[PDB]
RNA sequence: GCCCGGAUAGCUCAGCUGUAGAGCAUCAGACUUUUAAUCUGAGGGUCCAGGGUUCAAGUCCCUGUUCGGGCGCCA
RNA sequence: GUCUACGGCCAUACCACCCUGAACGCGCCCGAUCUCGUCUGAUCUCGGAAGCUAAGCAGGGUCGGGCCUGGUUAGUACUUGGAUGGGAGACCGCCUGGGAAUACCGGGUGCUGUAGGCUU
RNA sequence: GUGCCAGGUGGGGAGUUUGACUGGGGCGGUACACCUGUCAAACGGUAACGCAGGUGUCCUAAGGCGAGCUCAGGGAGGACAGAAACCUCCCGUGGAGCAGAAGGGCAAAAGCUCGCUUGAUCUUGAUUUUCAGUACGAAUACAGACCGUGAAAGCGGGGCCUCACGAUCCUUCUGACCUUUUGGGUUUUAAGCAGGAGGUGUCAGAAAAGUUACCACAGGGAUAACUGGCUUGUGGCGGCCAAGCGUUCAUAGCGACGUCGCUUUUUGAUCCUUCGAUGUCGGCUCUUCCUAUCAUUGUGAAGCAGAAUUCACCAAGCGUUGGAUU
RNA sequence: AGGCCCGCGGCGGGUGUUGACGCGAUGUGAUUUCUGCCCAGUGCUCUGAAUGUCAAAGUGAAGAAAUUCAAUGAAGCGCGGGUAAACGGCGGGAGUAACUAUGACUCUCUUAAGGUAGCCAAAUGCCUCGUCAUCUAAUUAGUGACGCGCAUGAAGGAUGAAC
RNA sequence: GAAAGACUAAUCGAACCAUCUAGUAGCUGGUUCCCUCCGAAGUUUCCCUCAGGAUAGCUGGCGCUCUCGCAGACCCGAGCCACGCAGUUUUAUCCGGUAAAGCGAAUGAUUAGAGGUCUUGGGGCCGAAACGAUCUCAACCUAUUCUCAAACUUUAAAUGGGUAAGAAGCCCGGCUCGCUGGCGUGGAGCCGGGCGUGGAAUGCGAGUGCCUAGUGGGCCACUUUUGGUAAGCAGAACUGGCGCUGCGGGAUGAACCGAACGCCGGGUUAAGGCGCCCGAUGCCGACGCUCAUCAGACCCCAGAAAAGGUGUUGGUUG
């Protein structure tokens, strides 16, 4: 899918329609000092080999994009977090389409 | 190995062994699921109605 | 490699036809419905001759083409090449299937018995009511006798009862033979063809006038 | 094996009537629902949104809430061995008033009248409607006609 | 998910920040009794995409598409 | 007796062809400065009032098609409930109630609400 | 070299697992989560490894609003131009299109083309669908903001409707000049509250390869292999019609196309009995029974001259053998 | 200071009172005659060459510290050779000779190499009770022969007395 | 272990002894006195679920809240006759797309002629010459014609599903509202007042709470119905039954027909029977049909078809 690098839409700090402009959300790299994550560690250490379940049944082909807007008004960074439905193919911002015109031969 | 599947035999029978009893209509409905701003505007009339009751004694004598 | 007809002589299923959902049908066994002198004319064979059966059943192509040979023979021999018409008032538009199974010593050789049991399309049959016509011959009024014969050879090749009845009907008109002539006369029917063209009193007063000129 | 799509079974409970389509006539728009009041939920297919579910149509109910476009209607459903009163939302494209309460609440004020009437002028009058009574014994004249004999026809083949 | 590395006439290979080159494609000609196989020449590079560094970009730095490795794996 | 504006039901109102139309009206019609749109003032928008009922429109006509409503089809087809009814079956008959649809044959061809005109 | 830690190798050894449905299991398939038409017996519901299909997507427009048009097809015309290039008129109830399967729906539409846009946004509840009236998903009607569009009425919180999807724990991101961080204070950090995302397709969601004929246990006739029982497709044996064969002649003897049966000496189908066991092939031996008769007794028919042979009837009294190979 | 092996542990123990004509680990199976091609795959092994990746520790930087980042870079794995008496593997389709029939021969596609010498309906061949000959009156048996051999074949092939 | 998973004290694909240990078992077997009362389920949803659970349903127990009154000390009533309910009808009023029907109505399938006139139809015999011509067969169109549809339909039943048949109703006034708004508007709520012929039939006393076992393999029959040649096969719908049920009849038999059950006497029946077994026709029963050298003889049901007969009996047409 396509969708455009700005948007005029709801600012919740703002309490208005603001511009926002959009990027894609990618996960964050993992804190090794969250509190899952440490007593994971601890559960892992020593003896008694894997203690917790491995996925490895991978079955969907794709993943729900996640828009971040940004507010663009100077005094209001604030960010918010799209969800749109499952794709295979996104982008940001690309080249729109037209109607009247010719097919590549 | 295999068995029945699926059937509704009988199941009228237990059904009206204590009966299929209508919901029990009684007065004044709950106005869950009405329209809140009819809501508001109706609590608000309840709660004024106390204003005019020298008016509609009046009336009444 | 047919099965006896035993096996689908009665209308157990619903009607099956070969539409978009019943791919693969075998084209049925009768192709010709219509034989004799078919371009012969109303007035030329006043005489109608149907054969009904009497069971609600079904009729198998196979049969109708051997019926159907049998009366055209026998009417050949009998009132000439020229001398009658037949038509078959049935078609074969049921299609009949067949769960095959191996006919070999071996039930592991994936015979699967009666899973996925729905069967292939074995053939069509045509589906007969009580009272309803299977085979109408038309000709000459004194080739009587020849008709009820030829019709009574024919019912051998069926399984079950049929009934031999010469109808009122003119030819294979719909209109009764006492009243077909004055009728024509009066012009409430033109002949065309094998058949007659009702003409009601109503419509445009100028189909009317190019009649009566 | 049935799926249990919101709309399975529904291709002639929802489409229009023969030499019936096309735009929504405005009487229909017109009609005034108040709360209380009785209407029948069909479930025309030529609007899509507000649309009632299969199992309400052809049922009747009695109207709780009104709103822009739709309303609120208090419909028995039968689940199993109980019934219970389903609330539901159908925009009033898909319902109509009842013509049973209508002509039960004519019959009320028809009966109301004929007590003050029958009170004013003394004489007693019936109001509780009665089944059908066994005819009454009465006259047949035959007016100098003998009846027509009546035989069964002989049998004989026709097609 | 991480660290690397390759994408360049049809193919292979090189390569400045101040001239895209070389050997094999292909072809027209020059020969030789036919041949050779040796030249004269034509014909080709999306120098993988975008952005920025840019008087100066394939070249410098990031973001994208594939191709190879080696890592790591609590829904 | 009609029309115009806005309608309700949405063919008894539609479709084809023909005839008639007084007065208002509705139109066709004339023009492109302004308003506004076009490849084109054709459409749309605007400003008009020479001519015309030719067309739209209205009314009528057609052994007209359709549509609507009846009769026939037919107490037929089908069907609720019943039998230790018949028949090898396929199916069929009876009792108890209900009850269709073509073909074919008739009749009809918009009704009406609000507001405003014309018609001696 | 030894002691301790770190990385690699490590079926030498250890522990465990090796889905389900299923006309027995396995192989096959997914009927395991969904959607359309039918089945389905005119409310709704309704099954089979029932039938015909579809789904794990796609779309900054194919979302929202407004405006203006009319589509498929056909007829008649116009330089090159022809069956199809473009232009014009006429007919055109949709016979086109609306992303996809199918069904429904739709014409100054919901289709096509333009213009402006982001209601595919921020929120709380209620309700419908499956339903246990639990959840998810999807959907309907409202209400409160902030907007878009249009002159306006209005319409819009995704796609005309019916499908297009996912708990706990954990992780990640966003928001409150928010709460806690343990005697107090400041600051990092961590924890929390609310909302998105990373997925469990066995789709209410374990983390999972084989083999056993060396095998074991608890059971199962809920379930196969052998008999028996129902059936008779297939096998076998008959009948009806008679187009034909029979040097001519349908029927001495046969019988195409059709069609009606019988039998349980074939093989299937099923799974009712038997899994705290009915000893499972063949041969040998021995007895009895059936007749659909090979011979023999008595007959009828012939395309019966005799001889031989063929068809049929009464008929199972009697007989139906010795061997090579397996 | 070793190979192979035991061992909870000891510089413990077995081979070993041993030393390559020896110990240890495999395969094949006397003699005779041979033992063909393939290092692509999986193993094993040799070399580290700039070398890519690569844990802990150590080093440097930022921070107030926890911590974060960077640089460096052991084996192994990648990269490069060898090895089949290591495990194993060892092809198709067309046309073609003056009767036909075969196909010496010729085209291509493809492999890491296309099954060589031999042997065969063999204890290995479905079709199959193969075909021909012999043995019998008669042989799904036996033997001999043939070979596009479902699916023969070389550390095992083919023979060969004695048992 | 010169190899067979052989041997290791009758034990070896991991000896024996004791202990953990009364290991675990959704699986098999058993589970102890009497009478009385009530009395099932094999179905929904979810589950690595399909020999099991949870969940709803079906069951029992405990109640509680109400309704009719409790009548005359023998006796004697002195328009109107309970809250409410219903596997039922009636009267209104909607809903539906099956059976049937239809295809000279759409969408698909499909038979045969007939009439027309254009064309890259074949062509056509003497037409090249402007097929001077017009003969046939095509395609096409028009009006007809035969036969069809689970996944077609204009029309359209029977049976069926919902609602209503009043006191929570009807009708008068008056008040409140921040909702709505030309309006004393609309809507909703609230407050008084008056109306009883209790506004169909029939029957019945209702409402409500807590706890809860067993079950969660079903099977059969009429009818509808899917797969299959069929099946005492497999799968559904409706009702009833068996399971859980004895009794009379079907000789016999889980399901058929009758009828359901405390222990008895008398009377009478059902279904079925009445030669004898074996109760009852031991009627002076009625009218016919039928002779079988395989006669026939009663729902389920326990054996038969097509085709024949100058056997006999009726009947139709000529
Ligand atoms: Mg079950
Ligand atoms: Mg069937
Ligand atoms: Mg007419
Ligand atoms: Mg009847
Ligand atoms: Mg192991
Ligand atoms: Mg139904
Ligand atoms: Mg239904
Ligand atoms: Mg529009
Ligand atoms: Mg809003
Ligand atoms: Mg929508
Ligand atoms: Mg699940
Ligand atoms: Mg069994
Ligand atoms: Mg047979
Ligand atoms: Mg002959
Ligand atoms: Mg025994
Ligand atoms: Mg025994
Ligand atoms: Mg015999
Ligand atoms: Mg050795
Ligand atoms: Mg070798
Ligand atoms: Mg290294
Ligand atoms: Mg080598
Ligand atoms: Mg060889
Ligand atoms: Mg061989
Ligand atoms: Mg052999
Ligand atoms: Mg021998
Ligand atoms: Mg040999
Ligand atoms: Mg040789
Ligand atoms: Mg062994
Ligand atoms: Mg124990
Ligand atoms: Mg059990
Ligand atoms: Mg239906
Ligand atoms: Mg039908
Ligand atoms: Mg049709
Ligand atoms: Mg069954
Ligand atoms: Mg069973
Ligand atoms: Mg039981
Ligand atoms: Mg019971
Ligand atoms: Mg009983
Ligand atoms: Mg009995
Ligand atoms: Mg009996
Ligand atoms: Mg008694
Ligand atoms: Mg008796
Ligand atoms: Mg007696
Ligand atoms: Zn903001």
């Amino acid at each position: 899918v396509n969708v455009p690098k700005t948007r005029r839409t709801f600012c919740k700090k703002c309490g208005k329609h603001q511009p926002h402009k959009v990027t894609q959300y990618k996960k964050g790299k993992d804190s090794l000092y969250a509190q899952g994550k440490r007593r994971y560690d601890r559960k892992q250490s020593g003896y008694g080999g894997q203690t917790k379940p491995i996925f490895r049944k991978k079955a969907k082909t794709t993943k729900k994009i996640v828009l971040r807007l940004e507010c663009v008004e100077p005094n209001c960074r604030s960010k918010r977090m799209l969800a749109i439905k499952r794709c295979k193919h996104f982008e940001l911002g690309g080249d729109k389409k037209r109607k009247g015109q010719v097919i590549q031969f | 190995a295999k068995s029945k599947n699926h059937t509704t035999h009988n199941q009228s029978r237990k059904w009206h062994r204590n009966g299929i009893k209508k919901p029990r209509s009684q007065r004044y409905e709950s106005l869950k699921g009405v329209d809140p701003k009819f809501l508001r505007n109706m609590r608000f009339a309840k709660k004024h109605n106390k204003k005019g009751l020298k008016k509609m004694q009046a009336n009444n004598a | 490699g047919r099965r006896p007809a035993r096996c689908y002589r009665y209308c157990k299923n619903k009607p099956y036809p070969k539409s978009r959902f019943c791919r693969g049908v075998p084209d049925a066994k009768i192709r010709i419905f219509d034989l004799g002198r078919k371009k012969a004319k109303v007035d030329e064979f006043p005489l109608g001759g149907h054969m009904v059966s009497d069971e609600y059943e079904q009729l198998s192509s196979e049969a109708l083409e051997a019926a159907r040979i049998c009366a055209n023979k026998y009417m050949v021999k009998s009132c000439g090449r020229d001398g009658f018409h037949m038509r078959v008032r049935l078609h074969p538009f049921h299609v009949i299937r067949i769960n095959k199974m191996l006919s070999c010593a071996g039930a592991d050789r994936l015979q699967t018995g009666m899973r996925g049991a729905f069967g292939k399309p074995q053939g069509t049959v045509a589906r007969v009511h009580i009272g309803q016509v299977i085979m109408s011959i038309r000709t000459k009024l004194q080739n009587e006798e020849h008709v009820i014969e030829a019709l009574r050879r024919a019912k051998f090749k069926f399984p079950g009862r049929q009934k031999i009845h010469i109808s009122k009907k003119w030819g294979f008109t719909k209109f009764n033979a006492d009243e077909f002539e004055d009728m024509v006369a009066k012009k409430c029917l033109i002949p065309d063809g094998c058949g007659v063209k009702y003409v009601p009193s109503h419509g445009p007063l100028d189909k009317w006038r190019v009649l009566h000129s | 094996t049935n799926t249990k799509g919101k709309r399975r079974g529904t291709r002639y409970m929802f489409s229009r009537p023969f030499r019936k389509h096309g735009v929504v006539p405005l009487a229909t728009y017109m009609r005034i629902y108040k709360k209380g009041d009785i209407v029948d939920i069909k479930g025309m297919g030529t609007v899509q949104k507000g649309m009632p579910h299969k199992c309400y149509h052809g049922k009747t109910g009695r109207v709780y809430n009104v709103t822009q476009h739709a309303v609120g209607i208090v419909v028995n459903k039968q689940v199993k061995g109980k019934i219970l009163a389903k609330r539901i939302n159908v925009r009033i494209e898909h319902i109509k008033h009842s013509k049973s309460r209508d002509s039960f609440l004519k019959r009320v004020k028809e009966n109301d009248q004929k007590k003050k009437e029958a009170k004013e002028k003394g004489t007693w009058v019936q109001l509780k409607r009665q089944p059908a009574p066994p005819r009454e014994a009465h006259f047949v004249r035959t007016n100098g006609k003998e009846p027509e004999l009546l035989e069964p026809i002989p049998y004989e083949f026709m097609a």
